[PDB]
């Protein structure tokens, strides 16, 4: 249950994450090329993805209160 | 009624045989019929949704069943795939070519073909980290897309090979298995072959000689 | 007459019965000379690899695809000026917990 | 007098070309083997050796700076896609749960 | 009532089971073995299935096969028959899905743009190799060779397009001839020739 206390984290990382690879110019020019996308196999957008970040804290949250295993 | 029940164990020990031999399960196949009046041509609609291994799916399409004594041929007129996003985008072509030659038995051709290959990516990093796993670290666990080679003692060096199935233009299945390195310029300084570029061009001809599995277990060995 | 019409097939076949006895044994004469020294070297990294699952081979059209190395660098321009500014994406403490975590969760759910 | 250069000429280079063929492409089959058995001797003699130097200066400072060449950028660019695409993990994780969802 | 009951499932699995044909090879289990009919189709428009009948013993004998002997049906047999008999009936596919991709090529060739063509096109009881002229009608003759030689895919390999009387001040020869290969190489025989009769 190591987790609980590196999500809660990750939303002061969220912005600590986004800042920083928003604030690295070269970051947000290579999305919207998404040729260079698919090479990788992954996505690499990030300004939509500050919900995304709460999708996850969303269902972290619901991981450890089952912990079904 | 006493075979009644035996018809349902006989034709289900024909659907898992099925299931096991194609790899194709089948579970919910609605039909449908219409008919046109207007040398008779007849139109079916009807959906369905299977999985193999790992990857589940639904496939909706039409055809065009042209009826004639002289010409009993055949057609479809219009299929839609819809699958789950993964991080390969080769499954958002698998849509996206799959529409325009619309025929569905290339479509479980390759599939066949791709989670068996997608099995050998599994089967691989998980016989590798048996083997040596002080060395290879999954990226993004036993499916992950490829595979460092580093320790907790040499972090700034690693190298991780790619494993990269596809599938090609004309609809069959084309891997490709190459090179990545990463190095610090402090350990160019002093590499006098230079081999360390000419490295992806040497890794696409040392699966030649080797093999995959003869020729990575080489250059894990040549790193530790 | 007819000489005229058989005068170009009685070089035709000399250009090619003098071109089998060169052509054709030489070169199978040099094939269990060359297979004699190509086992030798593999025996030679057989010393520095082992010998020997079933893994499949690889078409000749997988190894002529471009090497995907060099496709990356191509692919993005003014690739010097990322390189610099992406040590400092690696080397903050935030990204440092994020690898962890997608890894330390995905290694439990492939045994359960 | 047509007859035997015909069968005897013609079915001549039809036995003998394709015979050649097999010839031609085997012993370029090993000679394309052996060039490339001298080129993986060679990367493996190098990197075995590349790597253990690396060891012997890692060892000179225990944290370091470390630059890189325009070599290593692509790996980069592959080891951190867990944080440029957490999107999709992190989606792919809350489906994940969902093949519990059913628990 | 025990029968109101067992009605649910088999109107579905009997039909579900129908549904493993549309989807590739089907199967109806028998008393020596099983039945497997590798269905073929080349974009949408399905052409002729085939039935391999086997024994399921060991070695396995293949019973009967409705599949060409003029495919090498027996040198993937013994590749892939004994070791991934699921695999056996895959390779299968690729190399009948590949006929009658070719077949469904070359005779709608014939049964729609045989005006174009002077003498007929040349076949091999496999469609292994096509040969065939044909004139872009002014008179512009054309002589081609479609060599197909992987056994797997529905397009060829190799490609020439030699035209008996191309004339050097004439470089529409060269620049048809380069498009004439080309579109040979990519796209399907009945594609193209009514992309260039439009």
């Amino acid at each position: 249950d190591e987790f609980m206390m590196l999500l809660s984290k990750v939303e002061k990382l969220s912005e600590e994450i986004m800042e920083i690879m928003q604030n690295l110019s070269s970051i947000q020019a290579l999305e919207g090329s998404r040729e260079l996308e698919n090479l990788i196999g992954i996505s690499c957008a990030s300004h939509f993805l500050k919900r995304e970040m709460q999708k996850t804290k969303e269902l972290m949250t619901k991981v450890n209160k089952q912990k079904l295993f | 009624s006493k075979d009644l029940k035996n018809q349902l164990g006989h034709l289900e020990s024909e659907l898992s045989f099925l299931s096991t031999l194609t790899g194709i399960n089948i579970r919910n196949h609605s039909k449908q019929t219409e008919d046109l009046t207007s040398i008779r041509k007849v139109l079916q609609r009807h959906r369905l949704s299977g999985n193999c291994h790992m990857v589940t799916f639904q496939l909706e399409f039409q055809i065009l069943e042209i009826q004639n004594k002289e010409r009993l041929s055949s057609a479809v007129t219009d299929l839609n795939i819809i699958m789950e996003p993964t991080e390969c985008s080769e499954l958002s072509e698998f849509v996206s070519r799959a529409e325009e030659r619309k025929d569905l038995f290339m479509f479980f051709r390759s599939l066949h073909f791709f989670v068996e290959w997608f099995e050998y990516r599994k089967r691989t990093f998980k016989h590798l980290k048996e083997k040596y796993p002080d060395a290879v670290y999954l990226s993004e666990g036993p499916s992950s897309c490829s595979m460092g080679i580093r320790s907790a003692s040499r972090p700034g060096f690693e190298l991780v090979i790619v494993w990269r199935i596809q599938i090609d233009e004309d609809g069959k299945v084309f891997p490709k298995l190459d090179l990545l390195t990463k190095v610090p310029q402090r350990a160019l300084e002093l590499d006098k072959n230079r081999a360390i570029e000419t490295a992806p061009l040497s890794f696409r001809t040392l699966v030649g000689l080797l093999g995959i599995e003869a020729a990575l277990e080489s250059l894990i060995k040549s790193l530790c | 007459e007819g000489l005229a019409l058989l005068q170009e097939e009685i070089d035709k076949m000399v250009e090619t019965t003098e071109l089998m006895t060169g052509n054709i044994q030489s070169l199978k004469n040099k094939i269990q000379i060359l297979a004699s020294e190509v086992e030798e070297e593999e025996e030679r990294v057989k010393q520095m690899h082992q010998i020997n699952l079933s893994l499949p081979e690889l078409s000749q059209k997988t190894l002529k695809a471009p090497t995907l190395q060099k496709e990356i660098l191509a692919l993005i321009p003014n690739q010097n000026a990322l390189l610099k500014d992406l040590d400092i994406l690696h080397n903050s403490s935030q990204m440092k917990s994020m690898s962890t975590f997608i890894e330390e969760a995905y290694k439990k759910l492939d045994a359960s | 007098k047509k007859r035997q250069r015909m069968i005897e000429v013609q079915d001549e280079l039809l036995r003998l070309e394709p015979q050649l063929k097999q010839l031609q492409t085997k012993y370029d089959e090993l000679k394309e083997r052996k060039s490339s058995l001298r080129n993986a001797a060679y990367f493996l003699s190098n990197l075995k050796q590349l790597y253990q130097d690396y060891s012997d200066v890692q060892a000179q400072e225990p944290n370091v700076k470390e630059t890189y060449d325009s070599s290593s950028l692509p790996a980069l660019l592959f080891k951190a896609r867990t944080l440029l695409g957490a999107e999709s993990h992190l989606r792919n994780i809350n489906h994940q749960l969902e093949k519990l969802l059913d628990q | 009532n025990e029968q109101e009951a067992l009605e649910e499932k088999l109107e579905n699995v009997k039909a579900i089971l129908q549904a493993y044909h549309f989807t590739g090879l089907s199967g109806k289990l028998t008393s020596r073995g099983v039945c497997v009919c590798i269905s073929t189709a080349f974009e949408g428009n399905l052409l002729d299935s085939y039935f391999v009948d086997l024994v399921i013993q060991k070695p396995l004998r293949i019973h009967h096969h409705s599949v060409p002997v003029f495919i090498p049906l027996e040198e993937i047999a013994a590749k892939y028959l004994q070791t991934n008999i699921q695999h056996f009936l895959f390779s299968l596919c690729e190399y009948l899905n590949a006929y009658s991709g070719r077949k469904y090529q070359a005779d709608r060739l014939q049964s729609d743009f045989a005006a174009l063509l002077t003498g007929p096109l040349q076949r091999n009881p496999l469609c292994n190799l096509l040969s065939f002229t044909y004139k872009l009608d002014q008179s512009f003759p054309f002589c081609a060779r479609l060599l197909y030689k992987d056994l797997t895919a529905t397009l060829p390999t190799d490609v020439t397009v030699t035209c008996q009387g191309v004339e050097v001040l004439s470089t529409s020869w060269e620049e048809q001839r380069a498009s004439h290969e080309t579109l040979f190489c990519t796209k399907p025989l009945h594609q193209v020739f009514a992309s260039f009769t439009r």
